[PDB]
């Protein structure tokens, strides 16, 4: 029973924290199996719907800070992917084979920095040649900082740039709602009421992870975790995977 | 009285929005907009001049520049920034040596530069090195926390501390600088402002109502701003030291250290 989840976004943006926030564990991101961007793949032990779940979060170091970020300097992430495609091929086609284990990715998590503006050249070129290889879930990280009209215009903004490049979404049988706005804090802070919850405080107010009306995050876990997740490693087998096994024949 | 003040970062870190509040008028739009094909599409970096009179009296250019770090390949992305900045060097100098000198010279010279991070809590990028190298040699070069109401508290002096750390380990000379000629108040006052450069700054032309009273700030949500609250943001800290503390300071040291500098090295090459 195996998740595997791509986190793609720049140094800094949020990644790690919004890891520990969806999976409610500090600790995440603590075994670490061992000019370009570098990945980082962690492994991790996640109950849920009450059974055990062997997570797998996939990270990448770099992306986006070098002086040029062609496709040459982020093309390790699309190596990663195409591998984890042909160790289960290589499984698949073995003549003794064995209980699979199913490392390859099911959800790419791509984070749009809140400009409120647009899609960067770089997030459109990346994108482009990420979404016939995994589910592709963008979302604003570190919405708090916009306002619920920069939202709404940004979320605008973004969906119209995607469709035009032809950009293909994961999309539950939710998605009117992509991108998320999200937030993401695994500590503890008290808000006007006394209560003791879940977000980030600041002189200017407290914001909480748990509540919809603060963010998307509860969208983001009910489709990654709680709602959809065997959707996604559906369409990963299934689909994408199956398009990925034919076109190498 | 002439006054040019650049602009650097990447779109939508609040340039404009904060040229806007610390003038309170809407003097710039934002070089890009919400609108991609507002690139350049050179997709290079280029200079976007405009020109104001504010009120004492005072004759402004703006200078953005749009495409910096905004594209695919940004390894070029200062150059135009630097060509301009000396170009005006260039043009006062040539000024200066006619035969026939105009008797007021107009001063077109980058007085200062607000210079953009990104409130991401890293250490400065490739991108950041290379075009800070260059600059805090030819202006005044002011660090700025963008949208730094992306920070706590206790993120942002940690924050603020690595990258005067980062300033150290470079060497770079950030403004304002310390000069014998300066009196024991005039150090203490540049102590105190260099403390807490970059400025972490917050921006808006809007006004906002709380508890009936009202302040230009941001409302949302979850939150509500007032930028002009010393205890939230350093938006008033910033206004002050530019446009009253320090206004003088950095026009007379874009003559005497920045252009002097320039002028030498140009009349012995
Ligand atoms: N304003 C805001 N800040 C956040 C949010 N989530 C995380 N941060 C902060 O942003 C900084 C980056 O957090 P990380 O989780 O380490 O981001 P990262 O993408 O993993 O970056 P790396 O250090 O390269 O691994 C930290 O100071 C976080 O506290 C958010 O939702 N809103
Ligand atoms: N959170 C936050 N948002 C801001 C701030 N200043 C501007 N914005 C918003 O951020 C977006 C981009 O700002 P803008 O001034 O156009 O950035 P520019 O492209 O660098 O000139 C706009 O939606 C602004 O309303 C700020 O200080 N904090
Ligand atoms: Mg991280």
């Amino acid at each position: 029973p195996s998740f595997n989840l791509l986190c793609v976004g720049p140094d800094g943006i949020g990644k790690t924290t919004l890891m520990k926030t969806l999976f409610n564990n500090d600790d995440i991101e603590a075994n670490l199996v061992k000019h370009k961007v570098k990945i980082k793949s962690y492994e991790s032990v996640i109950e849920e719907n009450g059974v055990k779940l062997n997570l797998n979060v996939i990270d990448t170091e770099g992306f986006g800070d070098f002086l040029n970020n062609d496709q040459k300097s982020w093309d390790p992430i699309i190596k990663e992917i195409d591998s984890r495609f042909d160790q289960y091929l290589d499984a698949e086609n073995k003549i003794n084979r064995h209980s699979i284990n199913d490392k390859r990715i099911h959800a790419c998590l791509y984070f749009i920095e809140p400009t409120g503006h647009y899609l960067k050249p770089l997030d459109l070129k990346f994108m482009q040649s990420v979404y016939e290889k995994c589910n592709l879930i963008p979302v604003i990280a570190k919405s708090d900082i916009l306002t619920d009209e920069e939202i709404l215009s940004f979320k605008k903004t973004i969906m119209n740039q995607l469709i035009q490049s032809n950009i293909e979404l994961f999309k539950p049988p939710l998605f009117s709602s992509l991108p998320y706005a999200v937030i993401g804090s695994n500590d503890i802070v008290e808000n006007y009421s006394g209560n003791q919850v879940r977000g980030r405080s600041y002189p200017w107010g407290v914001i909480e992870v748990d509540n919809d009306n603060h963010s998307d995050f509860n969208l983001l876990k009910n489709l990654l975790i709680k709602q959809f997740m065997e959707e996604l490693k559906e369409r990963t087998s299934k689909i994408l995977y199956e398009n990925y096994r034919s076109s190498k024949l | 009285f002439q006054f040019n003040i650049m602009v650097v970062g990447q779109s939508g870190l609040g340039k404009s929005t904060l040229i806007n509040t610390l003038f309170a008028s809407h003097l710039i739009d934002s070089a890009t907009g919400d609108d991609i094909s507002a690139l350049p599409v050179t997709k290079t970096t280029e200079m976007k001049i405009s020109t104001h009179t504010l009120v004492v009296r005072l004759n402004i250019n703006v200078i953005d520049t749009p495409g910096f770090g905004d594209f695919i390949d940004n390894s070029k992305a200062w150059e135009p920034i630097v060509k301009y900045i000396k170009e005006q060097h260039s043009q006062y100098l040539r000024k200066e040596l006619t035969a026939q000198r105009e008797r007021f010279i107009t001063d077109t010279r980058v007085h200062a530069i607000l210079y953009f991070l990104q409130p991401n809590g890293k250490e400065l990028s490739r991108l950041d090195v290379e075009a800070l190298k260059r600059l805090t040699e030819i202006a005044n070069v002011i660090p700025v926390i963008g949208k730094s109401d992306t920070l706590t508290l206790d993120e942002r002096t940690e924050f603020r501390e690595l990258i005067q750390n980062e300033f150290e380990k470079y060497n770079f000379k950030i403004y304002p600088y310390d000069s014998e000629e300066l009196t024991d108040e005039e150090l203490e006052l540049n102590r105190s402002v260099r403390s807490i450069i970059p400025f972490a700054v917050v921006g808006s032309e809007n006004e906002i109502e709380i508890n009936g009273e009202t302040f230009r700030g941001r409302k949302t949500r979850w939150s509500a701003i007032n930028v002009e609250d010393i205890n939230q943001c350093d938006f008033v800290y910033l206004r002050e030291f530019l446009i009253r503390t320090h206004l003088q300071d950095l026009i007379e040291t874009t003559s005497y250290i920045h252009y002097e500098g320039f002028r030498a090295r140009q009349l012995i090459a």
